[PDB]
């Protein structure tokens, strides 16, 4: 079984900035592990599927019948990142290796310009 | 304070029959559990694509699946003669009419090669033909296997039946339900989904057949009728 | 090793009696399962309103709406005789009382005609008098059907019962039990619900009574159960 | 067309034997539903402590679970010879066995006095010599009980068997499954859990036992099997 | 003698039983109080051991029969056409026209309010009457 | 089945000064949308019956027994409006249409003096 | 006579009744094709009451048959050794080899966008092709 | 069966504080009550266990199998305080009196130095 | 030769057993080492093909029978009134009486901790100890 691993960089600033400013106009204050974690909750929902996925018994009956002539082509996922920065690694297997990919630009781009978002 | 009625020639000539059954056949009975959904799917998917030439029902699906399971496990398809067994190669299916001068019991021939669309021609011409009165002799004389539906009824969850004279196994369905089962949802728990499911008893005499024999049978009509689309080959 | 008691002399007047049934009466059975949730409310509020006369109990619910579905369909209230069928107008009804001495057989009469405090009253008097062995003959003669009880143990789910000698059919109740039902929440969903329930057996003779008409003996005593108001009328 | 082939002289010496048993012996049935996860859990952590002495199964567990009820209520464990009552006190249980030449009936004795590991060895020895034909005679004649087992077939839920000539009673067991029971959360609510099953069927004699008895023994059985500790005692 | 009888839950049971059907009846008051005639009849008997009703059409046998079988005899017999008389029919044993009175509720705020029940005018005796009116507001005990 | 509509006019400022003052304090931007449906939800709570409205089976039981001898004269509902302002309407058969209203006039209330409420 | 045949919802159930198994059969576009001929040849008759295939072996009894039993026998005749022929093995009644091709799909949102079929050309006839090719586009009728 | 009540003394001024000041700044106004009802949630989450407390059959089943060899010292409740201060009160049987302490103590811990923890 | 057993399992095993009847009956320590010393002698026969203990009356047939039947019989003998001898009567093959020594536990935190066990001093030999402490350590074993 042949493995594989993904990385990408990260800058924490903004999550910074809005953790201090929160704290000084209301009084809230809480860890960066809540964004991680809320970052991957909203990261995990669009995420393609590998090339090589094998359907199962229901999938090919209604298909077959014409209750869902039109097929998905995205699914979730349940990852887990490993800690750093100045990176953001993954281990996984060969199949899913590009699909662990999405997940990391995507969890990328949200942290990076919608820090605010990630709130109530 | 009562009444009484004389009793009719045609109910001695039953009576009779029914209690040399009793004597004549050991009776062992094996019961299972199917589930109908996707048979019900595929139902609805062909009965609309049509323009009004035929319209399907759960026993036709049942007798094909019936000869196929004969077909699979032949030695149910036999009999037992006066010194010697009997053993066929085509499969005859006797369904059961009810008329108020009494139950009659059609017969349909080649179930093993055949459609539907004929199953249900035949069944619904000899129902009526039943019903008014002018069945020859020959047409309801002798069968392999007996099959016997009540699920017009809600209040029939399972029942029993009395194996005819010269044959050597019963079909009784039920009718359906709904049951709670569980399901793996794809966050990594368990949830409560809905099926609808029906009742099957098979009665046997154990002369001819033995319980493995029985159980295989009802795997094999289990096994085709959960996936419906085995129907093919 | 080993021990010998000789055999008494009321076995053999029972022993012979139930083997001369099963070669004398063909049996089928039919099965079936009641909610009684509404009945125990219903009882439950018409135990409290009372100051010491009366406590009611299932069986009798289940006795009067057994005379009431008799009445709708009266084909099971009927005997077989020598050469002639013998059919009834009035409701009689066997009850079995269980004593170490033996097996009892008292009986209630005109149940289609009474109220439940007259049912409990007799079942109880009787009861009693069978207990301490001052049984009058023509008390435990003859019935049209018979009823068998066995829910206070909760290890019995469903059992079966032999049918009388003069008597067309027998009725057999369990005890109850726990079920996952759905229900259309308001909120446009689906939730799960407990229901109470009770499985329901009867086994009928097929010379007097068809297999259409036990089913539909099954739904009128459903019908009459679920819905307990309808017990007036 | 068709074809025939001669009776075998072992199927006439069957054949009369089972018409024999039903002509003899009226028949009644009791049904019951057993929870066995406590039983399992049993069974993997003893299955796990060895070292390849050994290796358990629920054929095992029930034998002794029925040997003790036997010996709480002993009308079961009896037999009905010409003009006398045969009553006894130790426990012969018979297991069937099929083969391609036909069904057998091993024997094991004094199963109140021994434990798993000897009942497991005994059935086993005697599995494989039945297998290969070897079997003398004097170790299949005659026991009190006997037990047969469908587990191994998912399409078999429940079914019936005919009780042996000189023999009261016998046992069948279906295959397991899965329902839905209501669980008392912590926070006040009710929930939904899963619980796995199996369903007993118990076939009696109405000569040698009553409702009442036959009722008694189902309860000591699964009062034995939910708590599978009590095994000890 | 003269006594008030409420009448609320009685309609509701009607209106319950009258929508569990598919044609095959249809249910009045009439009905319900010479049923509960026999009952009150039959607990004083200074008032035979069988209770006739006559409406003078007759109806036999009230003890041992139910809602039924009363309703098609009143009306079978009507149309070939103890005693009751009813005059419900016009709203301006003798029984007259329902109304509407106030009647105290003890809300559960612990103040007393108003709320608006149906009632109904009926005319040894006095137990007869008590024994009856217990039937009348309390309805299911029309059963035993 | 004859179907008729009801009317009702609206102001929007008061959200439009929530929004910007939230974005201003602390950064969270949120459209109009969730206003809207967080009011139609707290609206659907307390709604009246028609008067033509018959009973079931059950409800017919406990009463005659005596379990709910109180009757109920509430009951929720699941309405969606139409956009618009300077209006919202509603179209709905006649039965129901004065039920309707009252979910109008409900809506109406809380969005004009009770923005803040909508917030966390 | 020509026309274009597509099968995609074909493959998709051959791929279905090919995973249930546990190794007992294959089947193959060829069985396919074989049954619905029958069908085809049963509604058209001009084209004796019996269907016999030749594909030169011989099959039987095609219309009173499965595909189990049709597959078996097709192999077991190759091995010792109307009519059919097919040239599907080669990419580069007669049956070709498979193709792509665009066609039109009405996508939801209101507009014409380009999806990707699966194609083969097949050479009282033209009867003979519409209900031959309304057999293969809709599988399920050949159950009926 | 005896009864005892146990007691303790309350400063409300923190919540005042955190009240006040958050009005102030965004416009959410919210009650006392809702500050009372969050800090009786996470009370009731570690609480010690009565000395006489008898275990049931499937526990002492697992135990003598090998599954839970680590046994508890803690489980939930379900308690709800008496109003009060300048005092919270509560009224509990003998057995569980010890236990009911340390959820007055817990929830008065809470409630005086971490009063900005009960907002989101 | 000596020996020490830990014993908290099996008295957990002998209050579970002790709440599920109603008064019929109550164990002690004795009666389950009394079964275990026919495991342990079973298995070592150099210490017959019976097992007979004495506690001087009699106990017969421990190795076919439960511990119900063991437990009516040290009870009836001793109203009336191999080798037992116990002395956990007073705290101050022979039995000595409990006492509570420390253990380590290997805590799951990566460290090691005190933990409180419970422990009896009791006193082909050697694999005859090893026998008889295999099934009291691990009690499940009592019943093959």
């Amino acid at each position: 079984p042949p493995v594989a691993v993904v990385t990408a960089p990260i800058s924490l600033s903004a999550a910074i900035d809005v953790q201090n400013k929160l704290h000084k106009t209301i009084g809230v204050f809480l860890p960066l592990s809540t964004f991680i974690t809320r970052a991957t909750e909203i990261a995990n929902q669009k995420l393609p599927l590998p090339a090589n996925y094998q359907p199962t018994a229901d999938e090919l009956f209604n298909q077959v019948l014409g209750l869902d002539k039109v097929t998905r082509k995205e699914s979730r996922g349940s990852y887990t990142p490993t800690f750093g920065s100045f990176v953001f690694s993954l281990q996984v297997p060969k199949s899913e290796e590009k699909r662990a990919q999405a997940f990391l630009q995507k969890m990328k781009l949200v942290l990076e310009q919608e820090p605010d978002k990630l709130v109530r | 304070a009562y009444t009484d009625v004389p009793i009719s020639g045609m109910r001695k000539t039953i009576a009779a029959r029914l209690k040399e059954s009793v004597t004549e056949n050991p009776h062992f009975f094996v019961s299972t559990n199917l589930s109908v959904s996707k048979l019900l799917k595929l139902r609805q998917a062909l009965n609309s694509s049509a323009d009004g030439r035929y319209k399907l029902s759960v026993n036709d699906f049942l007798i094909k699946a019936m000869g196929i399971a004969s077909k699979r496990v032949p030695t149910v398809n036999s009999s037992w003669r006066d010194g010697v067994i009997r053993q066929f190669e085509t499969v005859d299916v006797s369904v059961a009419v009810a008329t108020p001068n009494g139950l009659i019991t059609p017969i349909v021939k080649g179930v093993e090669g055949k459609g539907l669309e004929s199953i249900s021609a035949a069944v619904k011409e000899l129902a009526k033909k039943a019903r008014d009165g002018k069945l020859k002799p020959e047409e309801y004389q002798g069968g392999s296997i007996s099959i016997s539906n009540m699920g017009m009824n809600p209040a029939v969850q399972s029942f029993t039946a009395i194996i005819n004279p010269p044959q050597a196994a019963i079909l009784a369905v039920g009718a359906p339900q709904k049951v709670a089962v569980p399901v793996e949802n794809e966050d990594g728990t368990t949830g409560v989904s809905w099926d609808e499911q029906i009742i099957v008893t098979a009665s046997f005499d154990h002369k001819v057949v033995d319980g493995a024999v029985g159980a295989e049978w009802i795997r094999e009509l289990k096994k085709v009728i959960e996936n419906p689309l085995e129907l093919l080959l």
